[PDB]
RNA sequence: AGAUACCGUCGUAGUUCCGACCAUAAACGAUGCCGACCGGCGAUGCGGCGGCGUUAUUCCCAUGACCCGCCGGGCAGCUUCC
């Protein structure tokens, strides 16, 4: 029952059911919510701590390559599978488990990328009726790179759900260009070809590992269209703004003033006392000035082609 | 608030960079080696020297900061950059492979590649 | 250049482009005088001679000098064809 | 160090409409005084010894005289 | 004595660059002021051109500056221009005499007529421009002097230019542009192609390529 | 290429830049790039002319060659994917590195400590560093830039068509730029592949120091 | 403080159609017309040319609808030390 950083995130205390708890002393140092320290406070005196062997941690590293994991989990990620594999090899038949599973088996489908498979309360019936969202030896991780490589050997674990695990639906992001899948959904460059060609793959992971993976055949995302077009010079200086094409060139330290990158905590009721019922808006500094927006405001507009018919009177960034 | 300066700083960064060996991480011994060596003035200047000295190899000794040039840590860092592991990634068996790249070589006269795979075009 | 002597009344002779002919000036600083290397046809270690070429600073400013010199390596034998 | 590196005169030179009045301050170098600046140099100034350049030993060799 | 601070300098002092021309045929930038010093030294005059007061619209008023326009010229060989503005009168005069030193072009020096002896004009008609300023050198007949404006004469004397013929045109009174104009025409001698200069150029070592044995050196 | 089979692309080293992807190209392509590509594909990824691209090596592997003092060239990575090939290149090589920050005014402010003064400049990316391009307008510099689809040839002197945007695929090109340039001038011959693995020259990525430290 | 003005309620001529007048506009790209030459890049409108594919219930060719490319003349962009 190896403990993980998520399930302190969501707040899973089920140290009651299973009893076998080790984890790692630094999967809990990292995390910057004050709520899991809270945690951390009354609740962990049942479990224990422990780190795995050099010789199990290689053994991981080896199938982690051959699952298409290991740039994506993280570097304490890697040490609490490796600790799954001492419990395993102490507890369980090490009889049962394979490595190197399986292929592909490519079930190209006629389903867009962006389709809603399986967001909550959308339904192409299936509403919320509130108490749902608490129903949105082994393990408790959330993390899929954390799943995908446990499934693989074909051991069953849990979650803050109870029962144990035998569906995991989640997305990958396979590079069009260079044909490489990593686990990180956050990334949009690749991480071998360092392209804009990663694209949304679903995937379907069984208990044994039946690894089935949705490649979408469709031509709106197989698509060279607005792909082409001229840029401008290359600008030096401490306002230039260079059309992020790859992950790591230097921007110049471009950043919001702090009295307009916060936003209102409407929740909290400390909150009748003095100004406007919203937030002032930044018409001093000179971070308005030089127009600076947030990276993620205005993102429609990146997937939006060059060359189109945008309306005279725009200048955007 | 108490923030150091130029005078403290600039010149903190020049014992590291020429006497790295005599240091240590003692506020008390970096001290008593800065007057061996600044032709300081009054001392309420050495003991902010000296302090932002130590603060300094407390920061060293995690990892290199910017402000050093060390003609004894970059041998270090030289022998701590040549990483060579046992296979690197460009000695491997099947590296996925588009059509239209495959029709470049053998057009090129280098058909005869065998590490490659034309995968089903998506 | 030359007087009714024949004397050669000029301070320097200025050297001319190798790509479009025109005279390179004196206060031209996007100039060019590339001395590329030749090979050995066995070996391929270094002869001892080079091949100075000469890229005036319009033709740099129009992105067009790679090109250029790639032609006139050609030209030279230094790039094979295709 | 004002007091005890600049100089300062003044003085009152007459002409026919009026005084002018001149002020000339003299900041003293360094190298004390050949007649030539104080001892005591500046307290911003942080001089640090020139990099020592010292024999490195491989093989322990003792040299006994 | 002087230290230089570059490659090229070096070599001007160590007597590895012979002449002031093997600078101006790879075109190398000129950087230090006392290589102007090291090949012309006497041979070499400079004029005020005019001195301005400028003001600068601080927030508690104004408050006086002043430009220097400083032509210099080796008498037979070279020009140059040089522009600063300083607050101190002497201060922007030597400023202008080093900033033309680091502007100095050579002139080339054809005839008229018949090419007996020396050169003594523009070998073609060249033009030059800044900001308004047209500026047409025009070669003339030996010993017909320069015929021009006060402004350019002192350039075109200062090159070594015997006699021309110049027209202009724009709003020549503004002194800057109608004296850089004029700078930028005698420039462009050497910038033009005749039919004499048809010989392919043997490109000889550049003294970066061939004295670096001695900049390893210091 | 001096069409030399000495000098030809060698079998092995097509699978490299098969395997760190340098063929696959760009989403753009420069125009004055269109001469080195080999073709659209479907999905806008130019696929380089690799043969091209080897050419184009070549030349810059006999510019850097006549220079006596290999010190008098400086080599050049703005970003943080050639930190670590710039670095190592010239302890292989005897060049003068500037890795990370140019400072702008390394080759015109005559007064700076930082001043120096070469004969040529390599740089990693005529995007990321270009600062380091309009300051060799000024100072008679010739110019290589590791270009990739997208890369204007502003200012360049020879140019290689391969691909950096991927840390891998930069590496590489330095690793066997700095292969010939070194069998060119007289350390151990063609015969022997070269000592230095090009796993050196991949960018270092300090995530994975945790990734290889509680490993190896 | 001042209002015959910034306001509102009605409201003629007019705004509408037909037949004649009338010929001015910030009638603007404040940029004559025809022709040649001079950098790129995609998007779009019309016509044509070529083509793996998917749908019109497939299929038989049609023909539309999309998709990739090319040519020509358009309204427009964007880019760039021409
Ligand atoms: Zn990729």
């Amino acid at each position: 029952v190896v403990a993980d950083a998520g399930a302190f995130l969501r707040h899973a205390a089920l140290q009651d059911i299973g009893k076998n708890i080790y984890t790692i002393r630094e999967v809990v140092t990292e995390i910057r919510d004050k709520a899991t320290r809270r945690r951390l406070a009354v609740l962990p005196y049942e479990l224990r701590f422990k780190e795995p062997l050099p010789e199990y941690v290689r053994l991981v590293t080896e199938f982690s390559k051959k699952t298409g994991d290991y740039p994506s989990l993280s570097a304490t990620d890697i040490q609490v599978l490796a600790l799954t594999y001492q419990l395993e090899a102490e507890f369980v038949g090490v009889s049962h488990l394979k490595q190197e599973p399986q292929k592909v088996k490519v079930s190209s489908s006629i389903q867009h990328p962006e389709t809603p498979l399986h967001i909550s309360g959308f339904h192409l019936g299936g509403w919320i009726t509130p108490s749902n969202i608490k129903q949105i030896v082994g393990c408790l991780t959330t993390d899929f790179a954390m799943q995908n490589v446990l499934l693989q050997m074909g051991l069953h674990v849990l979650a803050v759900n109870g029962m144990l695990i035998r569906e995991a639906r989640s997305y990958i992001l396979r590079c069009h260009g260079c044909f490489k899948t990593t686990s990180d959904m956050s990334r949009v460059f690749c991480s071998h070809c360092g392209n804009k060609t990663l694209k949304k793959v679903s995937v379907t992971v069984s208990d044994d590992g039946t690894l089935h993976m949705h490649f979408s055949r469709n031509p709106k995302v197989l698509n060279p269209r607005g792909l082409r077009y001229s840029l401008p010079t290359p600008k030096g200086g401490k306002y230039a703004i260079n059309p992020h094409l790859t992950e790591d060139q230097r921007f110049p330290q471009l950043r919001l003033s702090q009295k307009a990158r916060q936003k209102t905590n409407v929740f909290a009721p400390d909150y009748i006392a003095g100004v406007s019922p919203f937030v002032e808006n930044d018409i001093s500094s000179r971070s308005a000035t030089l127009q600076v927006r947030d990276s993620t405001l205005g993102a429609g507009r990146r997937r939006l082609n060059p060359n189109a018919s945008r309306k005279k009177f725009v200048k955007k960034r | 608030g108490r923030v150091r300066t130029k005078t403290v700083k600039k010149a903190a960064r020049v014992i590291i960079e020429k006497y790295y060996t005599r240091l240590g991480n003692d506020f008390h011994t970096n001290k008593r080696v800065c007057e061996e060596i600044a032709i300081i003035p009054s001392k309420k200047l050495r003991n902010k020297i000296a302090g932002y000295v130590t603060h300094l190899m407390k920061r060293i000794q995690r990892g290199p900061v910017r402000g050093i040039s060390i003609k004894l840590q970059e041998e270090e860092r030289e022998r701590r950059d040549n990483y060579v592991p046992e296979v690197s990634a460009l000695d491997q068996e099947i590296i996925e492979v588009d059509p239209d790249t495959k029709e470049m070589l053998k057009l090129l006269d280098f058909g005869s590649l065998s590490n490659l795979q034309v995968t089903q075009p998506t | 250049m030359q007087n009714d002597a024949g004397e050669f009344v000029d301070l320097y002779v200025p050297r001319k482009c190798s790509a479009s002919n025109r005279i390179i000036g004196a206060k031209d600083h996007a100039s060019i005088q590339m001395n590329v290397a030749e090979v050995d046809k066995v070996t391929g270690r270094f002869n001892g001679q080079f091949k100075t070429y000469a890229i005036c600073g319009a033709i740099r400013r129009m992105g067009e000098s790679d090109d250029s010199i790639l032609r006139l390596a050609k030209a030279d034998g230094i790039v094979s064809k295709n | 160090p004002v007091n005890y590196y600049v100089d300062t005169a003044v003085r009152h030179v007459l002409l026919r409409q009026g005084v002018l009045g001149i002020k000339v301050k003299i900041m003293l170098p360094w190298d004390p005084t050949g007649k030539i600046g104080p001892k005591k140099p500046l307290p911003d100034h942080v001089s640090i010894v020139e990099p020592k350049d010292e024999i490195l030993p491989t093989t322990p060799i003792s040299e006994q005289k | 004595e002087w230290m230089p601070v570059t490659k090229l300098g070096r070599l001007v002092k160590d007597m590895k660059i012979k002449s002031l021309e093997e600078i101006y045929l790879f075109s190398l930038p000129i950087k230090e002021s006392e290589i102007i010093d090291f090949f012309l030294g006497a041979s070499l005059k400079d004029e005020v051109l005019k001195i301005m007061p400028v003001q600068k619209q601080t927030r508690a008023g104004q408050r006086t500056r002043f430009k220097a326009f400083v032509a210099i010229g080796d008498y037979n060989g070279h020009v140059g221009l040089g522009v600063k503005c300083s607050k101190e009168v002497a201060t922007a005069i030597r400023g202008a005499i080093i900033l033309a030193k680091l502007s100095i072009v050579p002139v080339r020096r054809g005839y008229w007529g018949n090419k007996i002896g020396k050169p003594h004009t523009v070998p073609c008609k060249v033009t030059g421009r800044c900001g308004s300023v047209l500026v047409r050198l025009i070669p003339a007949p030996r010993g017909t002097g320069i015929v021009s404006a006060p402004v350019p004469k002192k350039l075109l004397m200062m090159a070594g230019i015997d006699d021309c013929y110049t027209s202009a045109r724009g709003c020549t009174a503004t002194l800057g542009n109608f004296a850089k104009a004029t700078f930028d025409a005698i420039s462009k001698t050497y910038s033009y192609l005749t039919p004499d200069l048809w010989k392919e150029t043997v490109f000889t070592k550049s003294p970066y390529q061939e004295f670096t044995d001695h900049l390893v050196k210091t | 290429s001096g069409a030399l089979d000495v000098l030809q692309m060698k079998e092995e080293d097509v699978l490299k830049f098969l395997a760190a992807g340098t063929h696959l190209g760009g989403t753009n392509l420069d125009f004055q790039m269109e001469q080195y590509i080999y073709k659209r594909k479907s999905d806008g990824i130019y696929i380089i002319n690799l043969k091209r691209t080897w050419e184009k090596l070549l030349l810059a592997a006999r510019a850097i060659v006549a220079i006596e003092n290999p010190a008098d060239v400086s080599v050049i990575s703005s970003r943080n994917t050639g930190q670590r090939a710039v670095l190592k290149f010239a302890a292989a090589t005897g060049a003068t590195p500037i890795a990370g920050r140019f400072t702008p005014g390394t080759f015109t402010n005559q007064i700076q400590a930082a001043f120096r003064e070469p004969r040529l400049l390599v740089v990693t990316d005529p995007r990321a560093d270009h600062q380091p391009l309009t300051e060799a307008s000024y100072v008679n510099l010739p110019t290589i830039a590791l270009c990739n689809t997208d890369s204007p040839l502003r200012y360049v002197d020879i140019a290689i068509p391969c691909n950096n945007k991927g840390a891998h695929s930069v590496g590489l090109m330095w690793w066997m730029l700095a292969r010939e340039v070194l069998r060119m001038r007289g350390t151990i011959s063609r015969e022997h592949p070269w000592e230095v693995m090009p796993d050196l020259y991949f960018y270092r990525d300090p995530e994975e120091i945790e990734k290889e430290e509680q490993a190896a």
